């Protein structure tokens, strides 16, 4: 609801960290 | 007629405004720290927020703004750092004290601004004569602190610290400067411990002198570990845990002071056991460990578990020259372990590699059946900036914790690992230092 | 922060600079009075020399809730600083209303009078476009991913040219 | 408002291209 | 046979060179195995037979590897 | 969930989602859990490669939280800057960039023997202006001996090219006797504290000239997207915004499964609920738990 927290609001939202994880997720195992 | 949420309303409403100048800003922070008002975060927020926007700065301002910031515990990185251009350009017009104020205060955030403490520092010893021991010391942490490793200010303060008298709080904070500076000089810190003798009037002061001796590895004080002993329940769980692990690496017997510093800690770990820091639960493990003293059953392996965590950690974000120093110990000693050639050097390396039982890596662990060993390499970052060069406390941490698994560290430091001529030599020097532990090897 | 400051009662600040909060401590030997007044209301406590002390103990730790980030509401703001410099010459327009009037349209030739209202309407195409406000919020994430993507760096965050070419004196002119 | 999400690194060091002056403000007071 | 390395060749090294490089000739011949030194290879060995080559070097293992790396994540 | 070298990476991460996942991590170990193995294998490839993929992961959230000191006047918010920047990598576990440029150097250049091989494996790390001036300094050498001057150091060819070229240094502005005399070191503390204090002066005015051109070019964009943006009547604006909001959003609603996707979407989510919230009550901010 409304007044949700501030650690769940300190949050860089559009940032990428996930795509780095896709790529490191499935390229660390393929490349070992 | 004395209220505190009616006037916390009306200096909410001060700096709610548009157009506030910089010394309300300056006066209402004053007026927040002696409020104790760490449980309202926005107005904090609201203040910062108009500290950061205030362009106009007086020296009186900036100093009353940073002092309330200094002793508000409040941090916001982007308004304290972005605080320093005030003080670079209002810094002739800065009387000793206010300077004081603003170069503790603003090393105390981490700014890293080497324009500001080159400039404060030589104003220190182009006139050090009108300070005071506090003035020096605040402007040591300060300096300490901000990324500065500046020397001639260490001995412009061990001057003043040899010649004249200090007070106990100004001897821990001069002594928490040096042990992030890593100094361990006699001639200084000798000097500063003769001002715990008529106790400590708060238990901070004890909490980093005891800190600043373990990390500097002197000793432990008999009268430091008494004052903290007395007031181990002002103290928040990550200045306890420093505190320990500082008496700790200082050869601490007392049970009762120990038993007081955990109990703080780890009821507030069974509380929240995500609260404190990974570097701070290991150095709770570390300090439970070396002294001996007991912690709760959910608290002690939780903190064996982070120890691991941390000392994992602190194997991956390496300082590249120390991976090359691991690198070549690990050649070191694969060689005087019996290898002549290239492969025979490389497989061994590769199977130096053995991992610990709490769950991090080690790099260099060598089992003869029964008996364990472990080479750990000290690379720059933990050796003491002075002339003997000897390592620091979280070496020695370190190494007896790892003595405590089942293993025999052998210390082998870069000052004494890089003046030799070749591999033979380099092992000899790790074979001599692995027998000095145990000569069962 | 650190986790050891030593801040309170000493060389601290002792009295007001604004005369909009009213501010007087009693600096005694270990304690102080304080009295602060901030308009009607009033408050006037004691704070002890290991009182301070214990205020840097639980860190505040500001943090900023953003509607995106920190980073394109710093370019949001930016951008809605150059469109306040851009409306600010719009705002010294001059007034073409007053010369709406059938005074000015029969006199005036028909070309230079179409030329004029085409002018009109320029204009209030300029104005409605640069009080389009919420379209800095998108474009303020075209400017993002350039600058994100130069921070993904394989060497550092942090590095330029200036660092690199004098660490290239340093490797070139040290020996091999 | 929402943006592309690229995955790449920038391996050179170069200079960050700053772009060229445009003419608005000289359009506009014209 | 000529063998191309970085380092001078040590004699376990050697030993265990000559021992791989008796797997590649399709018969029971022998092999002259001769000795050049080139520190653009970073270690490793390439065994050159003038009608065949094998490069077991550091060199093209770490292009394969950037190689590997570069299709990969371009297709992921 | 966090699959234990992620997890190690987050442990001096001061950012939101990393320190939450930490905290949810560190509970878990409160509860009795073990902790995995840490793998000691995959050879320094796949170490490097982990590496590189895993503080990029720790400098993404952390960029987006960095805010830029555009149009600023003054120093100091660009030392902010470069400072949040510096915290951010020691926080991913680089080191000082200085160091690493010149680990970048050493691992580039570590089989090369001649000059001109250096100055053309390491062309990508330096600017232009600066390789064209060492490239015309190694022709004039190259003219003066008719020979391939080697990189070796006591090669007196290195010698007397080295000698012009700290003379190019320090036109170019950079004391390259203050550089030198810092990373090879010095006897005493004091004559080693006196070229540290001016090395640190250098570096910081190198880091701040940096960043402070970082700023200017997204100042320079952001007046020209600004700039090409006031031009359109208002119409074509907003269809083009709601047509790339809209690509963008069914780009990722298209795949699904992934985490990027998800999460994505729980920002776009995140989003709304923000725009909501500041509906509500706007004198005041959004609502936040306290």
């Amino acid at each position: 609801a409304d007044a949700k927290a501030l650690d769940e609001l300190r949050k860089p939202k559009f940032s990428s960290k996930y795509l780095i994880q896709h790529v490191s997720q499935k390229l660390i195992p393929a490349v070992k | 007629e004395n209220d505190v949420p009616a006037i916390l309303k009306e200096i909410d409403s001060l700096v709610s405004r548009e157009a506030v100048s910089a010394k309300e800003v300056s006066d209402a922070a004053v007026a927040l720290t002696y409020l104790q008002v760490k449980a309202n975060r926005r107005l904090w927020g609201k203040v910062l927020e108009k500290a950061g926007a205030a362009q106009d700065y007086d020296a009186a301002s900036l100093t009353n703004l940073l002092w309330a910031i200094n002793t508000g515990g409040v941090e916001h990185f982007k308004t304290v750092a972005e605080l320093a251009g005030p003080a670079v350009s209002l810094l002739p017009s800065l009387s000793p004290v206010q300077l004081s104020i603003v170069v503790e205060a603003l090393g105390g955030a981490g700014v890293k601004n080497y324009e500001l403490y080159n400039k404060a520092s030589a104003v220190v010893v182009s006139k050090i004569g009108e300070f005071k021991p506090a003035e020096i010391a605040r402007v040591l942490y300060g300096v300490a602190f901000g990324g500065v490793n500046d020397v001639a200010l260490a001995k412009a303060a061990g001057k003043v610290f040899a010649s004249t008298e200090v007070d106990s709080r100004t001897a821990a904070q001069a002594l928490y400067a040096l042990a992030k500076l890593g100094r361990a000089d006699k001639a200084t810190v000798d000097a500063l411990l003769k001002s715990f003798k008529k106790g400590t009037e708060s238990a901070s002061d004890a909490a980093a002198a005891s800190f600043a001796l373990g990390s500097l590895s002197f000793k432990a004080e008999k009268a430091i570990v008494d004052a903290l002993k007395a007031s181990a329940g002002d103290l928040a769980p990550a200045q306890a845990v420093e505190a320990a692990y500082g008496l700790a690496l200082s050869g601490a017997t007392d049970a009762e002071a120990f038993k007081a510093l955990f109990g703080v800690v780890a009821p507030a770990i069974e509380k929240a056991p995500d609260a404190l820091e990974v570097s701070s639960l290991a150095q709770l493990h570390v300090a439970s460990t070396i002294s001996g003293a007991k912690l709760p059953a959910a608290v002690g392996s939780f903190v064996a578990k982070a120890f691991g965590l941390a000392a994992d950690a602190a194997r991956l974000k390496r300082s590249s020259a120390e991976s090359a120093l691991v690198a070549d110990v690990a050649a070191a000693t694969a060689v005087a372990f019996g290898a002549q050639y290239r492969p025979e050097v490389a497989s061994a390396v590769a199977s130096y590699v053995k991992t610990a039982p709490d769950g991090s890596v080690l790099d260099i662990a060598i089992t003869k059946g029964d008996a364990k060993v472990l080479v750990q390499a000290v690379p720059s970052s933990l050796l003491t900036s002075t002339t003997p060069a000897k390592p620091l406390g979280h070496v020695a941490a370190y190494s007896k914790v790892r003595e405590a698994q089942g293993y025999a560290v052998a210390v082998v430091p870069a000052n004494e690992f890089e003046a030799l001529p070749d591999q033979k030599a380099k092992a000899q020097y790790v074979l001599a230092a692995i027998k000095k532990v145990a000569p069962s090897f | 922060l650190t986790t050891f400051t030593f801040s309170g009662l000493q060389d601290a600040p002792v009295a007001a600079l604004s005369g909009s909060i009213k501010l007087n401590v009693a600096a005694k030997a270990g304690k102080a009075e304080v009295t602060v007044a901030a308009g009607a209301a009033k408050a006037a406590t004691q704070v002890s020399a290991a009182a301070l002390r214990k205020l840097s103990g639980s860190k505040i730790s500001l943090a900023e809730v953003a509607r995106i980030s920190v980073l394109h509401s710093s370019i949001q703001n930016y951008l809605l600083s150059l469109s306040n410099e851009r409306y600010q010459l719009l705002s010294q327009w001059p007034d073409f209303t007053t010369m709406y009037g059938k005074d000015f349209y029969y006199r005036a030739h028909p070309e230079d009078l179409k030329k004029f209202y085409d002018a009109a309407d320029e204009y209030y195409k300029l104005y409605e476009t640069v009080t389009e406000f919420d379209s800095l919020s998108a474009l303020a994430s075209q400017v993002v991913p350039n600058y994100a993507a130069r921070r993904r760096s394989t060497v550092h965050p942090a590095i330029g040219s200036t660092v690199a070419d004098g660490a290239f004196t340093n490797f070139l002119l040290s020996k091999q | 408002y929402l943006a592309p999400l690229r995955s790449d690194f920038t391996e050179e060091i170069t200079a960050p291209k700053v772009a060229s002056a445009s003419n608005l403000v000289n359009e506009w007071n014209n | 046979c000529t063998v191309i390395t970085a380092e001078p060749l040590d004699k376990l090294e050697r030993v265990e060179l000559t021992k791989k490089a008796e797997k590649f000739v399709d018969a029971g011949f022998k092999l002259v195995m001769q000795e050049k030194i080139d520190k653009k290879l970073l270690g490793g060995f390439v065994i050159e037979f003038s009608d065949r080559r094998v490069d077991m070097s550091t060199a093209k293992k770490v292009e394969e590897f950037n190689n590997f790396v570069n299709k990969l994540v371009l297709s992921i | 969930a966090v699959s234990k070298k992620e997890v190690l990476y987050f442990l001096s991460s001061k950012d939101a989602e990393s320190s939450t996942a930490v905290k949810s991590y560190l509970k878990s170990l409160y509860a009795g859990a073990q902790v995995e193995a840490t793998e000691t294998d995959a050879s320094e490839l796949i170490a490097q490669l982990e590496k590189k993929y895993l503080s990029a992961q720790v400098v993404e959230p952390g960029v987006h939280n960095i805010a830029l000191p555009l149009g600023e006047s003054g120093s100091a918010p660009v030392k902010r800057y470069a400072a949040e920047l510096f915290n951010l990598g020691a926080q991913a576990g680089f080191e000082c960039p200085f160091i690493e440029v010149s680990k970048k150097f050493g691992q580039e250049t570590a089989t090369s023997e001649t000059v001109k091989d250096v100055l053309n494996k390491t062309k990508s790390y330096v600017s232009a202006d600066y390789n064209a001036a060492l490239n015309e300094v190694l022709s004039s050498v190259e003219a003066e001996i008719n020979g391939p001057v080697l990189f070796d150091g006591k090669t007196e060819g290195f010698k007397k090219f080295a000698a012009k070229a700290k003379a190019v240094a320090v036109s170019r502005g950079l004391p390259a006797d203050t550089i030198l005399a810092y990373c090879a070191g010095s006897a005493n503390e004091d004559a080693a504290d006196k070229v540290s204090k001016e090395f640190f002066t250098w570096f910081e005015s190198a880091y701040t000239a940096d960043a402070a051109a970082e700023v200017k070019a997204i100042e320079a964009e952001a007046a020209s997207i600004l700039d090409r943006h006031l031009a359109k009547p208002v119409a074509q604006i907003r269809k083009e915004q709601a047509s790339a909001y809209a690509s963008l959003l069914k780009r990722a609603e298209t795949a699904k499964g992934a985490k990027w996707a998800e999460k994505y979407l729980e920002d776009v989510k995140a989003v709304q609920w923000f725009d909501a919230s500041v509906a509500e009550a706007p004198a005041s901010g959004p609502k936040v738990a306290a």
